[PDB]
């Protein structure tokens, strides 16, 4: 009752960040095990095959990490996964969590927890856009970051910020090394695909609306195919199936159609009716979120 | 264009 | 750069959620040392003096307290502070961080610790709006749960969850046991006084959305002393100094009086263009996590 | 009108 973009305790993750460092350079790391996950580009600034090449010339002792007890970690070896630098440490993380390396979809949500120093500041909600990024917020030294959810006793770990793009956008990989979106770490020119709002969270959103009551609703329906036919020349993701989805159908009674229709409409001309106090479509509360908040 | 935090 | 609402790590508030219950009843409960902070209604739907006829012919052991590692923690004493419920313990919270309570003013944004059963489930912002409550996510079961922030090293505890009001809107007391906007832990009808947007924060969201790039940026000003009169008629907070505020002028070098004409404006009529995105004021970012996110 | 959670 009551709906809100929830966030993830973090307790257990703050026990798994640490300090990078390297030759003057600075920023997060994620300790799981005896393995340290961290931004490459913590080496410097370079292209293509020179990763690799630098890091088979560095040495194990310049990698400065300190948990938040103030312990410093040895390290003993080095790899290059994708974008992502891991880092072997002597002694393996005695609290490391449950937890599972997944790539987050679009429409995907999670808890950013923004880390400086290898401390966390403070936690927010993103979504995954379609275009590979999120909107977050980051500053200088909070590369490393990384992006999870708890579900089931087991820690998510979605992303691991590395870079920020024109216009306030964050994008960065998913720990198994590879970036969202197919950009680079690199500072340079980088095609961003148009963002399109996330049909199947405004979905959620309105099903929340209606849970929480409307005049705005549509009583024609319009089919899956065809909206999604309509999502594909007007800025929107196509319609997908969830058992979320399904519940919050079930427990309304209002068919999905209805809502894709009525998203067709204010879509072209919104009103003066609005949806939760606002004009515009919120796409950023998934159809997960809205069926935990309502039992 | 992009950079790296 | 990006501007979001951020919440406060969770870590040290997650060592002090505790379980409660009292015949049957079962809610969330706050472990600082020997003391375990819980609504009162854990005792049952009562109301006026009846609390404390209840409480005197209640016994300690009757209140079952357990940690989230499963240990039950035997209760010596028990004492009723506004509507809270204050549970003495023999074994103090080992694990007790510097905090402290403090009541959260109109406008104030803290973190919400949607507990349940004595767990932290989740985490998110809230504002305490100009009538007493907040807008929140609670379900049976979240009573007790604890909203608060961390400043220079300190937790500060503002609020523990009593009850919902019509329309989805919820309050409680702060950690001294008094009840935000006058309400009352009785499960009757309540006035609701009007919720008034809080100028200042809307300020500081007009500061972020000059920040991150305005056609609606109004070329003139109204005086401090003019915006307070018309918002105490149009259903807005009045604007009041402060620090961060100042700094996001500063920064922007734009006059606060222009950002406050802008309000006016498109409280009146909006129009499009749409600011951040939007068609309605954002007023829950507050002027310190602006600058904080600078 | 008021629920107590």
């Amino acid at each position: 009752s009551g709906f809100k973009k929830l966030v993830s305790p973090s307790s257990a993750v703050e026990k798994c960040i640490v300090s990078v460092s390297y030759r003057g350079n600075n920023l997060n790391g994620l300790w799981l095990g005896d393995s340290i996950y961290c931004p490459r580009h913590v080496l410097g600034k370079f292209s293509g095959d020179q990763w690799g090449d630098v890091l088979n010339l560095a040495n194990n002792h310049e990698f400065e990490v300190v948990t938040q007890n103030g312990v410093t970690l040895n390290v003993v070896s080095r790899r290059l996964k994708g974008a992502v630098l891991i880092l072997q440490t002597a002694v393996a993380n005695a609290e490391t969590p449950k937890y599972k390396f997944v790539k987050a979809n679009c429409g995907d949500s999670f808890t950013i927890a923004c880390s400086y120093g290898g401390t966390v500041i403070g936690l927010y909600p993103v979504t995954m856009r379609s275009n590979g990024t999120i909107r977050a917020s980051f500053l200088a030294g909070a590369c490393g970051s990384v992006g999870f959810n708890i579900e089931k006793g087991v820690v998510n770990f979605f992303y691991m910020h590395h870079l920020e793009l024109p216009n306030a956008l964050h994008t960065g990989t998913d720990l198994m090394g590879e970036f969202y979106g197919g950009y680079v770490d690199e500072e340079v020119a980088q095609r961003v695909p148009p963002d399109n709002l996330v049909t199947n969270n405004i979905v959620a959103w309105l099903y929340a609306a209606i849970i929480s009551v409307p005049k705005w609703l549509e009583s024609t329906t319009v089919s899956i195919e065809d909206y999604n036919r309509w999502a594909s020349d007007n800025g929107f993701t196509p319609f997908s199936t969830s058992t979320a989805i399904t519940k919050l159908s079930a427990i309304t009674g209002v068919d999905v159609c209805k809502l894709l229709r009525t998203i067709m409409v204010k879509s072209a001309q919104w009103g003066s009716d609005p949806i939760l106090g606002q004009y515009n479509f919120e796409d950023e509360l998934t159809p997960e979120s809205v069926f935990n908040q309502v039992g | 264009x992009a950079v790296l935090x």
